[PDB]
């Protein structure tokens, strides 16, 4: 019971606590020689795991799935990518926590299940913020730029863990819009096609207030245009 | 992403070498200009 | 293609290791007939194949350069007959 929560909880469900994906993780039931005081800390715990099934699940979905081939950047599209790629990279500490709850029970196997929950509920809270981004991003068909916005809106707010969380994938998905705009500045060479970087001689070359980023004004997009066509031209 | 900056110069410098060359071996040795 | 398509991936390096050996073949084939005046065909695979001298075909690396080595090579195959 103890071991397989472990093993359940990295993405590897028993048959204690049974996978479905309409509810996640279910106990096996009522039995005489269980009752609900240990019950209750064990489906605490299945939260978190619940949860990090779907999230690798998502990561591995849409990351190395095509060999890259329309308009789409929600069943594609490299911003998707770029998220699925940060995500995992931040759910680092979990695993390696996971690792550590291994050897604490290899030294002395009558630590309690409530030794499991103090250490992890640092993570209990955190779990469930990160998800309603994720959420948003799916649910919305948000694409492009506008996943920026989504997770930006979250890391302006007053938990500093949620906050350097998304603080690394916004890192990457910046990461991907850097790269495009380091060849255009310099060359106007563009690696993206039906996506766009913000910006899409002085035709086919598109500027709007709508892809760009909200919380960078309009001033320093439109010098990035002019600089782009001028460069471009000559 | 490729570029070609480390490949195609040390080509190209080749290439105009030897089409200029061609016009010049046309003119000062089998005269066309005087045909 | 699929270099200049997308960098920003885990698995650029995998694909451009395959592609740095598997383009150096035709960077010799490429660096014969320019330097040396010898064409080299390979299979077929190699994108230029063989009195007025109109006796060679011409039937992704770049078009831009194709014409180029096209005619720097059929001068000194001309200079040979």
């Amino acid at each position: 019971m103890i071991h397989e929560l472990l093993l359940a909880l990295s993405g590897y469900p028993g048959s204690i606590f049974t996978w479905n994906k309409r509810s996640g993780l279910q106990v096996s039931q009522d039995f005489p020689f269980l009752h609900p005081s240990e019950t209750s800390v064990l489906n605490r715990l299945c939260r978190l795991g619940t949860d990090y099934i779907r999230f690798t699940e998502f990561i591995e979905q849409y990351t190395g799935h095509v060999q890259q081939q329309q308009g789409q950047g929600g069943l594609h599209g490299i911003y998707l990518r770029a998220f699925c790629t940060g995500l995992d990279s931040v759910l680092q500490p979990y695993r390696q926590a996971l690792l550590d709850l291994e050897q604490e029970f290899l030294g002395d196997p009558h630590l309690s299940i409530s030794h499991v929950n103090y250490f992890l509920d640092q993570f209990q809270l955190l779990f469930p913020s990160v998800m309603v981004v994720v959420e948003q991003i799916k649910s919305q068909k948000i694409h492009g730029c506008q996943i920026l916005e989504t997770v930006y809106k979250h890391s302006c707010g007053g938990l500093p863990p949620v906050r350097s969380a998304l603080e690394k994938i916004l890192a990457v998905c910046h990461g991907v819009m850097y790269k495009q705009l380091s060849a255009w500045m310099l060359h106007g060479l563009l690696l993206d096609q039906h996506e766009e970087f913000f910006i899409k001689s002085l035709k086919q070359f598109s500027l709007r207030v709508e892809i760009l980023p909200s919380y960078i004004p309009v001033r320093v997009a439109e010098k990035i245009l002019f600089v782009g066509e001028s460069v471009q031209m000559f | 992403v490729l570029m070609k900056r480390s490949i195609t110069a040390p080509l190209a410098a080749h290439i105009s070498l030897v089409n200029k060359a061609a016009v010049d071996y046309f003119f000062v040795e089998l005269h066309l200009e005087a045909h | 293609q699929e270099a200049l398509h997308n960098c920003s991936n885990e698995h650029y390096p995998v694909l451009l290791s395959l592609l740095k050996t598997s383009c150096e073949p035709y960077t010799r084939f490429i660096h014969d007939w320019v330097y040396s005046g010898v064409f080299r065909d390979a299979y077929g695979e190699f994108m230029i194949q063989v009195k007025l001298y109109w006796t060679h075909g011409y039937v992704v690396f770049l078009k831009h350069i194709a014409h180029d080595i096209y005619v720097c090579g059929k001068t000194i195959n001309l200079l040979k007959l």
